[PDB]
């Protein structure tokens, strides 16, 4: 269709006010054809030529489909934008026309609604919320009730799943329970499918529905998705690894049986690889959700002990961004304050000093107050084993006393009181 | 066919 190439706004307007149906039709593709364009699409003045109810008015015409398609991609393109843009497509009343069309007999109408109320959701919470009141679920959900999902085109199926991610997504507040329980059932089942592009967005709605307190948690564990995170977390692909690994990270938040199912779950066994993980930031939130169990009871600390991971947090401890670093140091001192006499024994022996002490150097105040107590639980721990001296030996000998003398000096104050007590109680 | 969402908020339909 080559007639509808680079038309000009006013043109467009033209068409579209026309009681021409077909004129009608050529102008909403051309203002399709003009917010597709990959570069700066006039976005605003489609707005300011005040297109949009003529658009939504388009998606109720059964009669003629072609223009029920161009003004759901041309509305779809307006949504993406800022969040005034989306603004302007939901004030045209655009959400049930587009929920109006899930049913529709045409599939690839059908799939542009399903993409419109993604982008409307996606805004935030209001919007979500909005389309989940105007009765969104039941007709989503309705287009995956099928026996297998591989029945359903590639692109249809991928669409869904992204949109269900959008209404599981964000927080403040979190998505109604019920539509929660509504939607995770579905989500379960497209946790299982076997196309990536799927279980990335599967893993997404997972890591936003875990994002939160212990029982929106819960609700997720409950329906069984740990094993299948787990397995999801040894995936070869960084967009299915990233959101897996959220999911994990955020379960563990949770309450200590929460955490457990991971464990038991297998997940430790992963962490050797994503500990090390060239990518930053997954080795970022692994050693972040290693702190979370590092957190835990002594027997889940055992488990990371028999895993073999200390060692990996003393080579993270040792060299990785700072960040990652950052949440080492944490994962240390959660480790110290909960753990036995033996463990914290093990830790040192693992060569855990020398590299704790070598982040003295940083200039983050944080740090410096979560490796300090990190010291004091481990001196804690030598004090009840009567060697406390050859732990202050062991400092003195990699430069840390040097490094905590010098912090006695420190400007902030829970710093500089925090040292004081350790030069003078072991030095 | 290859086509990542990533974790995006919005999508929007190229051409």
């Amino acid at each position: 269709n080559q007639g509808t190439v680079n038309w000009s706004v006013e043109d467009i307007v033209k068409g579209i006010n026309s009681n021409n149906l077909e004129s009608q039709l050529q102008a909403t593709q051309a203002a399709r054809k003009l917010l597709s364009r990959e570069k700066q699409p006039p976005i605003d003045n489609i707005i300011r030529a005040g297109l949009i109810p003529k658009f939504v008015s388009f998606l109720g015409k059964t009669d003629c489909s072609p223009i029920q398609f161009e003004s759901a991609w041309a509305l779809t393109n307006i949504a993406s934008g800022t969040s005034e843009q989306t603004k302007a497509v939901v004030d045209g009343g655009a959400i049930p026309a587009f929920i109006s069309l899930l049913a529709s007999p045409h599939a690839h109408i059908s799939e542009q609604a399903v993409w419109a109320l993604g982008n409307i959701a996606g805004d935030g919470s209001a919007f979500r919320d909005l389309v989940i009141k105007h009765g969104a679920i039941d007709p989503l959900l309705a287009l995956l009730a099928v026996p297998d999902l591989s029945t359903l085109a590639c692109g249809y199926l991928r669409n869904l799943t992204w949109t269900l991610s959008n209404l599981c997504r964000n927080k403040n507040p979190a998505p109604p329970l019920d539509a929660v329980e509504q939607i995770l059932p579905t989500l379960v089942r497209l946790l299982h499918h076997n196309d990536p592009e799927v279980l990335a967005d599967s893993c997404w709605a997972i890591s936003y529905l875990t994002d939160g307190p212990n029982e929106r948690i819960e609700m997720v564990v409950k329906k069984g998705v740990v094993p299948q995170l787990v397995k999801l977390l040894g995936a070869t692909e960084l967009p299915i690894v990233t959101p897996a690994l959220r999911a994990i990270g955020n379960i563990v938040t949770g309450t200590d049986e929460q955490t457990q199912k991971v464990i038991d779950a297998g997940a430790l066994a992963v962490f050797p690889s994503l500990l090390t993980n060239p990518k930053t930031n997954i080795q970022k939130e692994a050693t972040w959700t290693m702190s979370n169990i590092t957190a835990g009871r002594q027997d889940q600390i055992q488990q990371v002990v028999n895993h073999g991971l200390v060692p990996f947090l003393v080579g993270v401890l040792s060299k990785a961004d700072f960040k990652t670093q950052k949440e080492a140091a944490w994962a240390i001192t959660n480790y110290t304050s909960g753990g036995t006499v033996e463990q914290i024994v093990y830790l040192v022996h693992c060569g855990i000093i020398e590299p704790l002490m070598n982040l003295l150097s940083a200039k983050d105040t944080k740090i410096i107050q979560v490796i300090l107590d990190a010291i004091s639980n481990i001196f804690q721990a030598a004090e009840k084993l009567g060697e406390t001296e050859k732990l202050s030996i062991m400092i003195e000998e990699c430069g840390g006393l040097d490094k905590i003398e010098a912090l006695q000096r420190h400007e902030n104050e829970s710093v500089y009181k925090a040292s004081l007590n350790l030069i003078e109680k072991y030095f | 066919e290859a086509g990542m969402t990533l974790g995006a908020r919005k999508l929007k339909k190229l051409g």
